[PDB]
């Protein structure tokens, strides 16, 4: 799950 | 909470288009916590023209060209100012809204965001609003609710004709009451609370809450260790008739269960025999009647009895003809101990009673007891909140009016209690709570609080029944109170 | 105990110091046991003036260069020899003391070592003493007393006015009597018992004992495999009445449970046929009387009854009325057996029948029966072991004091048992306790050895019920028993 | 980016409030994943007068409330409009704001937020803000940098006097070269990417780029079943001498663990001996030479050999003398085949040579090599991405400039590679990644295409080594290629 | 974790 | 091992 | 634990 946040 | 929206807005200064973008936002990270990955899903967002809507096409607009697909149908005709900016955003970043709905539309989406209506629904849904809320409602597509599903008056919990199913809600700042009481509770499906940046102490200041886990810890009496069972209180329990056997035994163990010092019951010989055979623990003090009732002729023993007590439980078993009902007016009238009063007892119960007591009392009946005390109908009573509110206040009591949510009120503070399953559905249930309330007011709760923790742990109890729940009876259900307690803390 | 140190140095000839060092060590090894790794903590060492002080520079200095910060702070106006010989060597070991205290000084330490005042306490604390004990209460830190909790008095267990609350309490040789009543039992936390290096010898010639497993465990009797019921003795309770129908259940499982061959109850009818429908291995032998409690009219019966029995139990659930004190009384005096007498038969005793049996006698109250019995008040009695032993010595008797903390004692040795919870403080709790002394005096043991063993496995079974305690009723109770004997082997 | 919200505020119509709002609250989300829960944390907030600060108010005003303590510091003179009116917010929510730093301030919390500076820093930084960094960075304390550490250049990732050394930094929309670059890379701790809400269209269009696994992952060159080794290409390597026997072999072997089809070296004669019995898979032509290194005498040869290839690189363990030189551009001059150019072979390069090639080239140099190509000091070249791509604009070539943040550029497109460890900062680490290039080319990728897949692949085999990173040697690291290449798909 | 959601 | 201390 | 021993 990654619409939030990238890494 | 509307009222909460406003004075963050016009006391606080927070522009409502900023609550309404974290209102939003909220949204498409409940979705991916219940979802996961959301890039594989194809999203049809439903909106009104109202704030709810607003909320949905703040939702459309965040989920763009990183879902498989995005399609708004614009159901309103005009649009309020924020979700008018709102629609504005989703076209300006690229978004395709609809005004007509098509029957085949859900066909080619994986999720359905019910924007329509939250807590501005006025009055019955009809026309194209119901026959697309119909149509979601037989499409098997994943169906996630903004605030509230569309159909359901968040103030009552009633369907307003037709509401939409959700698998997921996510509402804002706290739980509506429409989320809690049923039909709404079951529409609601899982419910998320988003906090989307309301002051805390508007949040703390509503006057009703559901009881949750962390309140019932910390409303639990300590236990000392240099102890003895008059630390832990004493409960007379007046209960049982030729009849009906079986409920003293239940409301008694039902107090020892709760970590009660030492329960009497008084019954009609023989049938005081029954609870010791089964539970040897329990005092069962035999009441010598003239044809199996408790009558005027034993309210002198009864009082001499209660002398000894903190609480005293009635009205389990004891049947309603005319001696009973003088014998338990009579009684709570010169009684000047807390009482619990149930079943039986509340059937024959004078109210005025009630307001001349100095005692406290808590009432504990079911929606069919509590319709007959008030001269109402099940329909007019049933998760009336309001109307027990004002009984509590007017008879100065507690009332504990019992049904899959249960309603806890002194006509002050009002709390929702959602634990239990429908193994409580049956004979014997209601009896195990009423000793549980008058085993935690002889520890020292106070009326309101015994009632808080018992309707919890009783309905928590009943979910750790390692069985179907339809199999759960009474018995099963006093052995699960200890487990229930230690899993609280 | 300081009859100890005092023979060890005068007679044995070890140097005082060397028992303060030796002290001191323990409690940093018992702190590096609870606390793992002492190197990341800063400790606050509170040294009074005395041996304790003295106690508290050693472990100031041992922990010097070894943790992160060490301060102590200086109480007292002079110090004993031994107390100025070790701030001699905290200093000379670059140690830091001050003499005035200041509230916000618990803010740059992590553990506060309690070294103001041991077993020479005298008195209430008052002044700069309380204020700093009150301040250290309301820290949260890590709290560990050296020998005693300050302000706890080591002979009875007594707050004097305020008494610091340890997480670990090291004491040095043998156990204080104000570790183990409360409120000092509660406030000493966990126990460590210190070898210091007196001589085994004076160790053991203490007098009063806490009931261990080891202890336990070498008194339980033999199971030799060729054997018969016969073979583990008879019981007889005499027990019961129309109001109390659940006691004489619970006492006679209570003997059954423990290993006893043959229980008989002999119980008012109909009130004897409660007991087999429960537990259809035991003898409920009907009782006829005439309004439902024993009386004289059933003196003859119950004495043909005991004559084929080893031990007899009486008086739970007995009620207590004239003609059961009657009853009795007269049944006491003629009885040539052991008795264990407990509950409404000590409430009608005549201690004169005491003194006039040639048989021996178990008395188990708990401190309301025993301030009735003695006409005391509760708070007099309770934890009293001086009064409890002149009552058995002078009676000819065993007295069996039943608390959080259970006294043991025939007048001459006196035992304390530790084990047990609040699910305890419940009716029918001391039922079981009952019937389990009487089954061991069946099998074999003496009123003493049968009462140390019961009382420590009647605890011991409460702990092991799995879900809280106080859920706990004394049917399950019984059901642990087996396992706690199992557990102790 | 900065660009890119005023795209979205001035052209989409998203109030800059709400993309700061958004900002804020991604922060808040970010702690909670990398400290759990927040709420037994104290929190001191640095916020400056601009965006940045902006910033600071809302995590600030999002944490009151629920978490043990906040308090902003406020570091600045005038706050832009968002600043002042998140400002005015935080006070009207309750929160409490300083203007003076006082040094034990930090003692009192946990969590140190960093919002002084963010893009908008110009200038060293000193005064109060000096101060304030190094007592923040001598402090121990967690510091979560908000959108890069106050004091990194976020253009070039210098610092400026001086910059916050951040446990986690949250940026919002794409990483800043200040993040990628060192020593900003090592300042931002570990970097979280936040979507605040721009059109997905601007972040996309951003021109350069972090490689990432998916990006190789989805460049790595299909094997089709039906294969031989034609299929993968041949590469010849023009390598070595008498003084580098090794630099072949490593070269060699680093194409055919990336899958190429055939590998021919070409070292002076005895030296080819080398490869042939470290890997007999290698083809090792023995080339006859004078002194033991390559020159014109060797020409004829060498374009003999290229002609059965795809791919030629050249240059490891060449020499550096006059006959490599005019040998090497000689042979790049007349070559007609993609060139990968590396070490000695990049010393001895006419650059003109790389301007009238037909064919593609690769140049691989560290920044020795660099300053060296350009006639620029080490200083001037390290990390200077827009030189790099001045470079490989004006000589038609991809440009590969390795350092612990690897730059691959061919003048429009330029990526950044942040896999590896210090284990490659060792002799043979260079020559590995030269093989690698080639053979990705010979196997029908893109000069640019091979070299992204390459310098990622190569530092993510470094990571995988199993031992301490300092011990990594290239003989292992070559062992470790096809496990990269297996744990990427 | 519980800054966004209650349940 | 318990030379030292009883529990 | 090493206040006692070192090895
Ligand atoms: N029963 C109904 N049938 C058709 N339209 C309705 C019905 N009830 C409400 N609406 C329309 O939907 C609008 C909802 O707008 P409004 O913002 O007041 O409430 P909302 O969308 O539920 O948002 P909020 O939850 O913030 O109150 C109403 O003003 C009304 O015009
Ligand atoms: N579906 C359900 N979900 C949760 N709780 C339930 C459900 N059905 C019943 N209960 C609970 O079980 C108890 C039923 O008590 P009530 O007195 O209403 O019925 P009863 O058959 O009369 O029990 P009794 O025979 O002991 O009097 C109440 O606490 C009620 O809230
Ligand atoms: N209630 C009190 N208030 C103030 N000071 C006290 C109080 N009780 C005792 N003290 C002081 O503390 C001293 C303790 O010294 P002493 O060595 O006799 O006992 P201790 O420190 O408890 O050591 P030990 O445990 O070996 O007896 C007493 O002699 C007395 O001066
Ligand atoms: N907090 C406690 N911790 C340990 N033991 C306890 C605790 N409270 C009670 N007990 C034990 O439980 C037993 C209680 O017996 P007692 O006769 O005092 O009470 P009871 O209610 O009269 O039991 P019964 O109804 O069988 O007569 C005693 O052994 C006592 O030591
Ligand atoms: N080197 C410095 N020393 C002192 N103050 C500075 C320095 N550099 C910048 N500032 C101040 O901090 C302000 C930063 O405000 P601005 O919003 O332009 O950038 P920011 O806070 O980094 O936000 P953003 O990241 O959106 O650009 C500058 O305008 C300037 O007044
Ligand atoms: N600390 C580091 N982190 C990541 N990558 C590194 C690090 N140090 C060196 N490298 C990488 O290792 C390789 C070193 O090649 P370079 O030619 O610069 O050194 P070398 O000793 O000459 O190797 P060779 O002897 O094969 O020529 C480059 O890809 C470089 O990016
Ligand atoms: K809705
Ligand atoms: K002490
Ligand atoms: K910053
Ligand atoms: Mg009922
Ligand atoms: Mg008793
Ligand atoms: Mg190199």
């Amino acid at each position: 799950a990654a619409w939030l946040f990238e890494a | 909470m509307k009222e909460i929206d406003e004075l963050t807005i016009k006391e606080y200064g927070v522009d409502s288009r900023i609550l309404m973008e974290r209102a939003g936002i909220s949204v498409v990270l409940a979705m991916e916590e219940e979802l996961g990955n959301l890039s594989d899903y194809r999203f049809l967002v439903l909106c009104g023209g109202g704030n709810n809507g607003g909320d949905g096409f703040v939702v459309a607009r965040n989920l763009l060209g990183v879902v498989k697909d995005v399609l708004v149908v614009f159901l309103g005709k005009k649009k309020t100012p924020d979700c008018e900016y709102n629609y504005g955003l989703y076209k300006k970043f690229g978004g395709k809204v609809v005004e007509q709905f098509e029957p085949s539309i859900l066909n080619e989406f994986d999720v359905v965001v019910d924007a329509i209506f939250g807590t501005g629904l006025r009055g019955e849904i009809t026309g194209e609003y119901a026959e697309i809320i119909n149509l979601v409602n037989k499409s098997g597509k994943v169906v996630v609710s903004v605030d509230v599903p569309s159909g359901i008056d968040s103030n009552t919990g009633k369907v307003l004709r037709t509401a939409v199913k959700a698998d997921l809600t996510v509402t804002f700042g706290v739980p509506k009451i429409g989320h809690i009481l049923f039909p709404g509770r079951d529409l609601t499906g899982k419910l998320k609370v988003a906090n989307i940046g309301h002051p805390v102490h508007l949040i703390n200041s509503i006057n009703r809450y559901v009881i949750t886990r962390e309140m019932v810890r910390s409303l639990l009496p300590e236990r000392p260790r240099d102890s003895h069972k008059g630390t832990y209180g004493k409960v007379l329990i007046i209960a049982g008739s030729r009849l009906y056997s079986g409920a003293p035994v239940l409301s008694g163990m039902g107090s020892l269960k709760v970590g009660t010092g030492l329960v009497k019951l008084a019954v009609p010989f023989p049938q005081n025999l029954i609870a010791t055979s089964r539970f040897p623990e329990l005092i069962s003090v035999p009441i010598d009647t003239e044809k199996g009732f408790f009558s005027l002729q034993n309210l002198q023993e009864c009082l001499e009895l209660s002398k000894d007590v903190d609480v005293v439980a009635i009205g389990p078993g004891l049947g309603n003809n005319e001696h009973v009902r003088e014998f338990v007016n009579e009684f709570l009238k010169t009684l000047e101990k807390p009482a619990v009063i149930d079943a039986d007892a509340i059937n024959v119960l004078d109210t005025s009673v009630l307001k001349e007591r100095k005692s406290p009392a808590v009432l504990t009946p079911h929606p069919g007891e509590m319709a007959r005390l008030v001269k109402k109908t099940v329909g007019d009573v049933k998760y009336n909140y309001e109307l027990a509110e004002e009984f509590a206040k007017e008879n100065d009591c507690v009332l504990v009016l019992k049904s899959a949510t249960t309603i806890v009120t002194d006509g002050e503070k009002t709390l929702f209690n959602i634990t239990g399953n429908t193994g409580l559905s049956k004979g014997g249930s209601g009896d195990v709570l009423t000793g549980m309330i008058a085993g935690f007011i002889a520890q020292g709760l106070s009326p309101l609080e015994a009632s808080t923790v018992s309707v919890y742990l009783h309905g928590f109890a009943a979910e750790l029944f390692e069985q179907d729940e339809r199999g759960l009876t009474a018995s099963e259900l006093l052995r699960l109170i200890p487990e229930a307690i230690r899993r609280l803390k």
